[PDB]
């Protein structure tokens, strides 16, 4: 399980250029894409870096070019989220991660950093709160097509306050390594629905139903899950 | 025996077409440890295509 460690966090200056360097742990980004990411405080992610494993195609946003500067390698797996001139609305929370657009084996979230510088997807219920060892079953409905050769192109990332997203699921049928066999996520043309059980302290977090199938592939509306006792 | 080799130019300019082609869109199945049979299909593809 590849485990992306950020460094540099911490406020600048203006005028400057931010560099935001993580490094990937457990082994190395070679046959495994990449991509760098910006999360908003509160909201959802925003995809500003597009990466690929040996780092040919480094696409950048459509509208944030001049705010970031992909440069990274493969044989170092060592990104640096780089940028020039940074302006004051680039107060954000960054963050990395490993290859999650096309690998659904151990797709994770980088660590991440903080610094001060259609398709509608609309998640039920966006707060709730079960007992100890109970069972949730939220939804997720879409605007856009939600049926995509029978597997629903879309997985269900849940992040906590200060910490980055993990993702839970991939393609709702192969969920993620690390948690037991305990979030079943499904979904027939109407509603991506995933059922966790049963209910444990550590899920005390916002999940966030994501679709990569239609655009934007960022985080849905965002679903709080608070662990009731 | 080994018929395939990845590391030549023409297998890993494909091999960096199809990862770069499935980050935006998800296949039906994953490309982790492909098979020699995958290889042979799309040389079998790019024969009819040509012919
Ligand atoms: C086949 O791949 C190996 C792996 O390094 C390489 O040493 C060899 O030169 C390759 N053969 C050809 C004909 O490119």
């Amino acid at each position: 399980e590849v485990k992306l460690l950020e460094s540099g966090g911490g406020l600048v200056q203006p005028g400057g250029s931010l560099k935001l360097s993580c490094a990937a742990s457990g082994f190395d980004f070679s046959e495994y894409w990449m991509s760098w990411v910006r999360q908003a405080p509160g909201k959802g992610l925003e995809w500003i870096g597009e990466i690929n494993p040996d780092s040919s195609s480094i696409d950048y946003t459509p509208s944030l070019k001049d705010k970031i500067i992909i440069s990274r390698d493969n044989a170092k797996k060592t990104l640096y989220l780089q940028l020039s001139k940074v302006r004051s609305e680039d107060t954000a929370l960054y963050y990395c991660a490993r290859p999650r657009g096309n690998y659904v084996v151990m797709d994770y979230w980088g660590q991440g950093t903080s610094v001060t510088v259609n398709i509608v997807l609309t998640q039920s219920p966006a707060s709730l709160a079960v007992s100890l060892g109970q069972r949730a079953t939220i939804s997720c409905r879409a605007s856009e097509s939600v049926d995509s050769y029978g597997s629903s192109f879309v997985h269900w990332y849940q992040q906590k306050p200060g910490q980055p997203p993990k993702l839970l699921i991939f393609l709702a049928s192969k969920l993620e390594s690390g948690v037991p066999a305990r979030f079943s996520g499904s979904g027939s043309r109407t509603d991506f629905t995933l059922t966790i059980d049963p209910v444990e302290a550590d899920d005390a977090a916002t999940y966030y139903c994501q679709q990569t199938n239609e655009d934007p592939y960022t985080f849905g509306g965002g679903t709080k899950l608070e662990i009731k006792r | 025996f080994q018929l395939v080799n990845y590391t030549d130019t023409i297998p890993a300019r494909i091999m960096q077409q199809w990862r770069t082609s499935d980050a935006r869109d998800h296949t039906r199945v994953d490309w982790k440890r492909p098979k020699y049979t995958s290889a042979l299909t799309y040389d079998g593809v790019k024969v009819m295509a040509e012919a």
